[PDB]
């Protein structure tokens, strides 16, 4: 209290409380997980369908930053869309200034700086979304990164953001992600998402998969309907 | 509490209260409904008259030959947004010589309306937009909220007393795709009348319709033009 | 320490209103023209369920109040009470009654047995305008 | 609670800072002005200066242009700024268009300039009210710290406003302005209705048709005061 | 009148700019420094006592040169000192470019005082929480000035700022004579700092600079040790 | 809820048992209370 | 919540524009009627002093030769809006060689009004009644500080807006003539004015399709007045 | 032209040396001179 | 500790306190729970009671969703009106 | 309260920040100005006179703006410095434009206008400096002017500001003869009024600086009196006081 | 007293800038500790590597950043602010090299970073970056150099220093160390750094829980020791 209104104010114990408020705002969003397989990265996002009136795919939280980069936003949706636009612009500028696809580590760094720059001024508020950037290339392997509202970014082997981050992380650590290709990581991700989902509280939901890997030639694309149905069947078969 | 005065201040619960108040501003406007068939997108709005003899306020705005919107919220924000999308559609038609697809326009609307929700100085656009438009990917009924979050809705309703219309749309959603233009407009009129109180009824002087179809540009029907759609409507049970 | 005893009495009233030992068929009326100082426990809608708000009357309401309070007065039949109601924008019913009494007083000062419209206008100026604000006529020239 | 900013409307739609700006005028010395058939006269309550103070710098009647003059009431520095801006604008208008600035136009410019300082926060409104008299037809206008101008046959602003205007309405007759001397005597009487010292605290400026300004020396004003006293001596 | 201690552009009802006084208090809570002008030049001495041996004594120098003939020491906040040093050097270089002659000490002091004033005329900017003691030599005459966060500059013959500045001034007016020399000045300044120095004056704990006819030069630690031995 | 309670139990609504009259002074709260006491037909207790 | 034009309330209302309508409420009464024969437009003058020139009270202004306007509220904001309307009419004539439709004039004035907060000021506390003939016929429009505007068959603004509006609803029909519209406006003004109605407490204006000229009444006011 | 260029470069290098307390390098002088002259497109 | 009711908790409280009332099946209790943020259980019961009383005032036989919204407005003493600048 | 910002009008129409600056002027050192036939002088008290303060400017309170103009100073040190520099800039701009010295009064108005700006635009504290102006021109000859933090100015023949300004102005009112005052009489009057206003006795010369303005063969020489002549002025005042003691 | 601690430009009545002190307190919010030791012909930094998750890619968790081929840095405090200051320092080094031809000294790197921090401290536009930077570099004619830069804009050279939660204890241990004259060899410098960190943390220091950056006169290139080299140094320390 008092040290809490602006992101430019430091609390007496030394923390920016607006940033932490943004983090716990992200905490209230639906879970979204990302797992880098042996030869790629798979993003699995649960999406709470608030009203049946929404069409399928509306408010999709999978964003294609570049030809080879995908995002798995979680948190405020408008902030997520704005950050997606920022990441797309950064990738386009890198392509136009250097002539080749932006490395996902550098792209994550730049978008992390853009996020962090909004946690310094009293005129602007910290971004209310935390996202995942995933990519694959034949020269850099498979890479995954997570950016929080604070702007802190480092690579993860597999992670979750949203409501059940810890619950999904318990079921993520029990996978030997270094070995299997993403073809089976897809159904494993679907099973994890279906387990972490709370049917009695979040009512209905839709699971959206995306992947970027050698099986996809390196481009990040939404998982085709057949594989999505197979993964959903696998997840449903694990009811006991 | 003390975190309620600015859109730039995060609440300790993780909420932006000014954003929620901007959402609350939508229900201050009258109810409007939008719904799409496999071939047409139709949005019906209930117009409000401030005096017994003053004209009813325009509720459906014309944006482009293939895109038209209904407004529920601040008149100033609605007019400013309408001007912005008119300019965007004109620029798209000037550069690419192709009508702007509805999805890209709605994404631009969300991007534009998110700026006030993060940078201090300008309040969030306190208006909900029902965007009905036909493009090469079929008819579309988007809805845009003041929090700059846009939903691709099969059939939506926003404004005051619009929950009944939303329930009606949820119940009758399955029949919307395989409906002709007249059946779709009658379903929209029924959804609109669900919001009306018991004493009020949909007359030709307070209903505005907007239709954009396969071979039909976005046309707005008001007053007598509403009558062909109004006639033949089943009377509300009582 | 504060009041304590008054707070204890208020707490017992709270207990009687709602809680264990159901209150019964005891409908409770409470009035206060400063409600923001009340205890939230008392203001909770289990003790004071309905919160009826009395607001400054509109034009029609102020006309009705003027007619009510001028009913017994010995006034003219041509008094445009809508005019007087519009001449007191932000005024309570008590101020309307005071305006009527002041119009009668003006009609008594110069010993007329009928209170005319000019008396009511003078009363409105004496009651509302004479103590409303310091927005003088040169400062009131800012609006037209 | 709604009087600490200029852009905040009060719950009853009052711009309270704008209203407060008029108290600065209410604190100024009385300035009266009338218009006649061939003259425009304006007297000023010229309050006594200190013994060692030079009264040349203390000027309340300022000529905006050769065809229009102006007497203010309120803060002196704001008055200086407004007078300088009015002179510059009148010269610029004469530059752009050949015909000289009309008194109505210069009053419109002054009112707009005062208004544009009441529309923005972080900009204190001008605390002066002005009487602008000129020929195009003798015309008298009065501005306002709010930014509103008006056309008057006769005003008085400043300390004595209600009293001098009350004297003025039942004194400004057709025969009162029939003679130039009659109009100047009317101005002198109106100023004497408030300035209770006589002669020593009265400064009247008269502008005749197609003529120049002429500040009345404290001997012509003394003669007019003596004539007014002789005329009023008919009571006994 | 605590309600007027926050705004830098708001006069108190007693007509005092409280924030400038708070900046001056921050100055007075700084490291002790002395500056004394003798008939041969000026001497500026300061206490560069670190919090531990770990700090590199020679890393940062408190007494800094502005031109060949102008030096400048400080008391108050440290980081603001570097900004003021950079602005003073830039002003000296601009004056040299315009006039081809090294900037006079009085003119540099005036320009630096104006620079410090620029940070006291607006809200949202903090006054320079440091006071500058500037020595120079022009026209065969020593010059010593003190510039303040308020932008006020005077022409101190001999003064002390920082912690126990009252003690330094009290020690002065006793050991100070207008007909002294640069060596006597060095000795007097070292003694004045000793009146407010806690611990042994290690050659690395004290920084002394001399503004003489040949210009401004900061004393090497060997000379500081020699003077300390001659004093103690 | 006193003169005609049957209009409530039929709809299964328990009517509110308390009312707080609040507003600007002189708006008519005490006048309405006086009217209630005037035509209460039940036990009215004006607590001091 | 009621301190800036950029702060929303828990109910979603902007508690600053409503204050601008309140500022409107303490102006002066203005009645406007649109009939098939034209537009009539009456205002109570609210004279403050006999010395003050009545022609200085600009409650009625000429936006163009075909469209007139009536204000209510702050003089400064109203005159700014009136100048804006005149400038837009002249610009539209310059760029299109045609008379601007009163709907478009009101649109332009409203477009200026909506900018009370747009840049990274305050609402114009004044309602405007724009009467005038266009290619579709006579028309009457009303605009408020928020920039919302609407065509009104007969609208009352300023003080006494509620009572004048109620009486207008009582006495207005679709097929009124201009003379009877003037008579109704004058009787309503007399009934809603504290001062006795005569030639100096009110001003009248009217526009006709074929008689756009004489967009005012000068000493023929008494002709209608004593035939009340 | 050469006089003012050399004087400005000398002043900038004096500021640099004062900020570093070390002897300036010829590389720095050459670099600053070349960028300043290139910015003016050979007009100096 | 007894926390302020959650959105789902508020919907459940409204459902319990509407058990004895003739509530229409079309009422969306989730929408009401969204519309009554920072409402305690007593306030939700007051919402249900006010909705029933309003349905009595309307002269109806079953409670509607709009009646529940009007009761929500009544509980916090708000009085919704059609502002001119919204339309 | 309505004193937080310079642009906030009080309900009585008083700018409280401006009045605060005016009252704060009283903290500044006493500086006085007297007009007289063929002359006009300023005098000022050195205030802070500590023995360790070298006196190298000799004019810490008197400044020369133009060739035929000079100004005193009483207020904030930084505001005084910027105001004097800007006065010099305005005078030199006028001289460059018109090739004629600025006729005193205009210069005052110029600076005053700028001060008025700081009392109108937000985000700027009013210039808490009031200063006297002495000069000569081709229009009104020797002129003395008084300025205020509000930007208001006035012509004067004898006036003082700073510490004990009211007592000084009352003494000048009592002991000034309009028309028949010369430079010597003006200097004696300034010395005596400084002695009475300054609480310190005997009015030590090094605590007081006097600067005179006189026309000499069309050269409008502005002089600042050295300590030596102030010694003899103080001695003259002491001997007049001793002679006046003879009445007892 | 403590009512003046909401804007960084407001001086307290005691003349204290409380927001800068709060940034100093926020320095410890990272939860880690870094120690830098300057040897006779080398400089060494060792920082805590806390990876409290088997899912993190341990390669990217590094708190050691290479500002320039010869100038290395270790960051303490909030990770985002530290990375922002790292990129700012890299840009400043690149600008110095481009504008002056030769490589920027570590002296100037910390001086410029401190100047930026001070500018943020005096102008209430940006919140001060609560990240402490320690730069190591082989500056010719001066040997190894270790510098510390704080949110206040106070840069200082150090024979040995530390930052983080256990800053006072590590500085005290180093003060006990650098006082007994000893041959500060490269192995000795690494030994002193690791012993400082272990003594202040009482941790057995498995090789994956710490990160070591090394610069040496023999090779003036910022080198990050591999886990095998960390194990070799630890086993040499134990015996
Ligand atoms: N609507 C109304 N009609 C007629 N008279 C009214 C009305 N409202 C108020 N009054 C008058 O107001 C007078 C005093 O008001 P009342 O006693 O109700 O005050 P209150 O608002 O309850 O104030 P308090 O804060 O002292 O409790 C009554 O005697 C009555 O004549
Ligand atoms: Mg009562």
């Amino acid at each position: 209290t008092g040290y809490d209104l602006s992101a430019s104010t430091f609390s007496p114990d030394g923390r920016v409380f607006q940033v932490e408020y943004a983090m716990k705002a992200v905490e209230n969003s639906s879970t979204a997980i990302g797992i880098r397989c042996k030869d790629g990265v798979v993003f699995g996002v649960e999406k709470l369908v608030l009203s049946k009136l929404y069409e399928e795919g509306s408010n999709k939280r999978l964003f294609n930053v570049d030809r080879h980069v995908g995002m798995a936003v979680a948190g405020l949706l408008a902030d997520a869309r704005s950050l997606a636009d920022i990441a797309r612009e950064e990738a386009s500028n890198f392509r136009s200034n250097f002539g080749y696809n932006i490395p996902l580590k550098h792209l994550a760094d730049r978008v992390a700086m853009y996020v962090h720059a909004y946690t310094l001024y009293s005129a602007v508020r910290p971004f209310g979304c935390s996202f995942m950037l995933g990519s694959y290339s034949v020269n850099d392997g498979a890479q995954l990164y997570m950016i929080d509202p604070s702007g802190v970014s480092y690579g993860y082997w597999g992670c979750a953001i949203g409501k059940a981050r810890q619950a999904a992380k318990t079921e993520i650590e029990k996978l030997q992600m270094k070995e299997m290709t993403c073809r089976d990581i897809v159904k494993e991700v679907a099973k994890i998402i279906y387990i972490v989902h709370d049917e009695v509280k979040d009512k209905a939901f839709e699971l959206e998969l995306s992947w970027v890997g050698e099986l996809t030639n390196g481009r990040h694309e939404i998982v085709p309907k057949d594989i999505r149905e197979e993964a959903e069947k696998y997840a449903k078969e694990s009811l006991k | 509490n003390q975190y309620d005065n600015d859109v730039t201040v995060w609440s300790p619960q993780g909420r932006i209260h000014q954003i929620e108040y901007a959402m609350e501003a939508v229900k201050q406007g009258s109810a409007t409904v939008g719904l799409k068939s496999k071939t047409h997108a139709v949005l019906v709005a209930l117009k409000r008259a401030q005096s017994e003899l003053a004209a009813h306020q325009k509720k459906i705005l014309h944006v482009d030959n293939h895109i038209g919107i209904s407004i529920a919220g601040l008149t100033a924000d609605a007019r400013l947004l309408c001007n912005f999308m008119r300019q965007e559609c004109l620029d798209s038609r000037f550069v690419f010589d192709r009508p702007l697809p509805v999805s890209r326009l709605v994404s631009l609307i969300g991007s534009k309306t998110q700026i006030p929700t993060q940078r201090y100085g300008r309040r969030p656009y306190g208006v909900g937009l029902l965007i009905a438009g036909y493009d090469d990917m079929g008819p579309h009924i988007f809805q845009t909220c003041p929090s700059a979050n846009y939903f691709d809705c099969r059939a939506m309703s926003i404004g005051a007393r619009s929950q009944s219309a939303r329930t009606y749309l949820e119940r009758h959603m399955s029949e919307f795709m395989e409906c002709n233009l007249n059946e779709l407009v009658k379903h929209g009129l029924r959804a609109l009348r669900e919001t009306l109180p018991a004493e009020q009824d949909l007359t030709t002087k307070n209903v505005s319709i907007g239709i954009v179809g396969k071979d039909l540009e976005f046309t707005i029907y008001d007053d007598d033009d509403v009558s062909p759609f109004l006639e033949g409507l089943e009377e509300r049970p009582q | 320490g504060g009041d304590n005893e008054v707070q204890r009495t208020m707490l017992e009233l709270i207990n009687q209103l709602d809680g264990f030992d159901p209150r019964g068929n005891i409908k409770v009326l409470m009035a206060t023209n400063r409600p923001d100082t009340l205890d939230p426990a008392l203001m909770r809608p289990g003790r004071l369920d309905r919160k009826i708000e009395f607001s400054l009357p509109d034009l029609e309401g102020r006309t009705h109040i003027f007619k009510i309070h001028a009913r017994s007065m010995s006034v003219e039949r041509d008094i445009r009470f809508e005019l007087l109601a519009r001449l007191c924008p932000n005024s309570t019913g008590a101020e309307i009654r005071s305006v009527c009494t002041e119009a009668g007083m003006f009609a008594i000062r110069a010993r007329r047995k009928i209170a005319t419209e000019k008396d009511f206008l003078e009363a409105v100026n004496k009651v509302i305008k004479s103590y409303a604000k310091f927005s003088a006529t040169p400062r009131y020239m800012t609006y037209n | 609670s709604y009087d600490r900013a200029i852009t905040v409307f009060s719950p009853d739609g009052h711009l309270f800072q704008v209203e407060y700006a008029q108290e600065a005028v209410k604190k100024g010395s009385t300035a009266v002005g009338v218009r006649g058939r061939d003259i425009v006269v304006l007297g000023v309550e010229k309050k006594s200066v200190a013994k060692l103070q030079d009264e040349r710098t203390v000027r309340k009647i300022c000529a905006l242009d050769d065809n229009v003059c102006m007497a203010f009431a309120g803060l002196t520095a704001d008055a200086r700024i407004v007078i300088n801006r009015a002179r510059v604008e009148c010269q610029s208008h004469r530059l752009t268009v050949e015909d000289p600035v009309t008194v109505e136009y210069i009053t419109r410019y002054i009112a707009s300039l005062k208004q544009r300082y009441t529309q923005s926060n972080g900009r204190r409104p001008f605390g002066i009210s002005a009487l602008i008299v000129g020929f195009d037809t003798p015309r008298l206008y009065q501005t306002d710290p709010s930014g509103t101008y008006h056309a008057w046959k006769a005003n008085a602003i400043g300390r004595g406003a209600k009293s001098v205007r009350e004297f003025l309405e039942k004194n400004y007759t057709d025969e009162a302005i029939e003679t130039d001397d009659l109009t100047i005597k009317l101005v002198i009487k109106a100023l004497l209705e408030v300035v209770q010292s006589g002669g020593k605290n009265i400064e009247l400026a008269v502008m005749r048709r197609d003529q120049s300004l002429k500040i009345l020396n404290p001997e012509e004003i003394e003669k007019y005061v003596a004539e007014i006293e002789k005329e009023k001596e008919e009571n006994e | 009148e605590r309600g007027y201690s926050f705004s830098l552009t708001t006069f108190s009802p007693s007509g005092k700019l409280v924030q400038i006084e708070y900046a001056l208090a921050a100055v007075a809570g700084g490291a002790p420094s002395v500056g004394i002008k003798a008939a041969n030049g000026v001497v500026l001495a300061t206490e560069k006592k670190q919090k531990s041996i770990l700090y590199d004594e020679r890393s940062v120098h408190k007494v800094e040169p502005i031109t060949k003939h102008i030096g400048l020491v400080y008391s108050g906040m440290g980081p603001d000192y570097r900004v003021l040093v950079h602005r003073a050097r830039k002003l000296a270089q601009q004056y040299y470019l315009v006039y081809q002659e090294p900037i006079p000490t009085a003119q540099l002091v005036q320009r630096v005082a104006s620079v410090m004033q620029e940070y006291t005329q607006s809200g949202g900017v903090r006054p320079f929480g440091v006071s500058l003691l500037i020595c120079g030599w022009n026209e065969g005459r020593p010059y010593l000035f003190q510039s303040d966060p308020s932008g006020a500059y005077f022409a101190w013959k001999a003064t002390a700022m920082g912690k126990n500045y009252v003690n330094g001034k009290t020690f002065l007016e006793k050991r100070y004579n207008e007909d002294l020399e640069l060596e006597d000045a060095i000795h007097t300044a070292i003694l004045t700092l000793k009146e407010s120095f806690e611990g042994q004056m290690t050659e690395d704990n004290i920084e002394v600079g001399i503004c003489n006819e040949a210009g401004f030069r900061r004393l090497t630690p060997t000379e500081v040790k020699d003077y300390l031995a001659a004093i103690a | 809820p006193l003169l005609h309670p049957e209009r409530f139990v039929n709809l299964g609504i328990e009517p509110p048992k308390g009312v707080l009259l609040f507003g600007p002074p002189g708006t008519g709260k005490t006048l309405c209370a006086r009217a209630v006491a005037n035509r209460t037909d039940a036990c009215f207790i004006r607590v001091i | 919540y009621d301190r800036g034009v950029n702060t929303f309330s828990p109910e979603g209302r902007l508690f600053q524009v409503e204050y601008a309508i309140e500022a409107i409420k303490l102006g002066s009464t203005a009645i406007g009627i649109q009939t098939s024969e034209g537009v009539c437009l009456a205002v109570e003058k609210r004279i403050t002093s006999p010395l003050m020139e009545p022609s200085s009270i600009e409650k009625i202004v000429e936006i163009d030769a075909h469209i007139g306007c009536a204000m209510s509220g702050l003089i400064a904001d109203a005159k700014t809006l009136i100048d804006k309307a005149r400038v837009e009419t002249q610009n539209h004539w310059f760029t299109y060689n045609e008379t601007m439709t009163v709907e478009s004039v009101t649109q332009a004035v409203s477009n200026l009004a909506l900018q009370f907060g747009e840049e990274d000021s305050r609402p114009f506390g004044v309602a405007l009644l724009f009467g005038g003939v266009d290619e579709k016929g006579p028309q009457l429009f009303h605009m408020d500080p928020s920039g919302t505007f609407v065509q009104c068959d007969a609208r009352a603004i300023g003080s006494a807006s509620e009572g004048a509006q109620s009486s207008l609803q009582e006495v207005y029909h679709k097929s009124m003539t201009l003379k009877e519209a003037i008579k109704s406006s004058l009787i309503i003004l007399k009934q809603v004015m504290e001062e006795k109605l005569n030639a100096t407490n009110i001003e009248l204006a009217t526009v006709q399709p074929g008689q756009n000229f004489h967009m005012f009444t000068k000493e023929e006011l008494e002709e209608v007045i004593k035939d009340i | 032209d050469t006089d003012m260029t050399t004087q400005l470069i000398s002043s900038n290098l004096e500021l640099h040396s004062l900020s570093t307390g070390r002897l300036p390098r010829v590389v720095t002088a050459n670099r600053m001179l070349k960028q300043m002259l290139f910015r003016y497109q050979g007009y100096i | 500790e007894f926390p302020m009711p959650n959105e789902e908790a508020r919907a459940r409280i409204m459902q319990i306190h509407s058990r004895k009332m003739n509530v229409s099946p079309d009422v969306n209790y989730e929408e009401l729970a969204r519309c009554t943020d920072d409402f305690n259980g007593a306030q939700c019961k007051a919402v249900c009671v006010e909705a029933g009383m309003i349905a009595l005032r309307r002269g109806a036989t079953e409670l509607t969703h709009e009646d529940y919204m009007e009761g929500i407005l009544e509980v916090q003493a708000k009085k919704k009106a059609n502002l001119q600048y919204y339309a | 309260r309505y004193d937080s910002r310079t642009t906030i009008f009080s309900p009585e129409g008083r700018l409280y920040q401006v009045e605060y600056a005016m009252e704060a002027i009283g903290h500044a050192g006493t500086c006085l100005g007297i007009l007289a036939n063929d002359g006009v002088l300023l005098a000022a008290e050195r205030r802070n006179i500590h023995k360790l303060l070298d006196e190298v400017f000799f004019s810490e309170k008197i400044y020369k703006l133009n060739e035929d103009m000079a100004c005193s100073v009483a207020g904030i040190t930084s505001d005084a410095n910027v105001l004097t520099n800007e006065l010099r800039l305005i005078a030199q701009r006028y001289l460059l434009q018109y090739q004629e010295p600025i006729p005193c009064e205009q210069l005052v108005t110029a600076l005053c206008d700028i001060k008025q700006a700081y009392t109108q635009f937000g985000g700027k504290r009013p210039f808490g400096v009031s200063l006297l102006y002495i000069g000569w021109d081709k229009h009104y000859g020797f002129q003395l002017y008084q300025s205020d933090p509000s930007g208001n100015y006035g012509g004067w023949k004898a006036t003082c500001i700073g510490n004990n300004s009211a007592a000084a102005v009352s003494m000048l009112k009592q002991d000034y003869k309009e028309g028949e005052m010369t430079l010597k009489s003006a200097l004696a009057l300034a010395i005596k009024v400084l002695n009475k206003t300054m609480d310190v006795s005997k009015l030590s010369a090094e605590k007081v600086e006097i600067a005179t303005l006189t026309r000499e063969n069309g050269k409008t020489v502005i002089r600042v009196l050295k300590q030596k002549e102030v010694e003899q002025l103080i001695k003259k005042h002491e001997e007049e006081e001793a002679k006046a003691e003879r009445e007892k | 007293s403590a009512g003046f601690d909401r804007h960084i430009t407001i001086f307290s009545p005691e003349g204290r800038l409380y927001q800068v002190e709060y940034a100093f307190k926020a320095i410890n919010q990272g939860g880690l500790t870094s120690v830098a030791v300057r040897g006779k012909d080398c400089a060494v930094i060792v920082t805590q590597k806390k990876v409290p998750d088997k899912l993190l890619d341990s390669s990217t968790v590094t708190h050691l950043f290479k500002i320039t081929e010869n100038i290395g840095c270790v960051m303490t405090g909030m990770t985002a602010d530290s990375r922002s200051q790292v990129q700012r320092a890299r840009y400043e080094a690149a600008n110095w090299k481009y504008k002056y031809g030769y490589e920027i000294p570590v002296d100037m790197l910390c001086k410029r970073i401190a100047d930026i921090s001070q500018v943020y401290t005096q102008n209430a536009e940006m919140r001060p970056l609560g990240c402490c930077m320690i730069l190591i570099g082989i500056d010719e004619e001066q040997g190894p150099q270790v510098y510390k830069c704080d949110p206040a804009g106070y840069y200082c050279g150090f024979k040995a220093t530390a930052a983080g939660v256990k800053q006072t204890e590590s500085t005290s241990f180093l003060e006990k160390k650098v006082k007994k004259k000893f041959d500060w060899t490269f192995e000795q410098t690494v030994e002193t750094a690791i012993t400082c960190l272990s003594t202040v943390l009482s941790i057995d220091f498995k090789p994956s829980e710490i990160e070591v950056g090394v610069v040496t006169v023999e090779n003036p290139k910022f080198r990050i020791l591999t886990e095998a080299e960390i194990d070799a140094h630890l086993v040499a320390l134990a015996e």
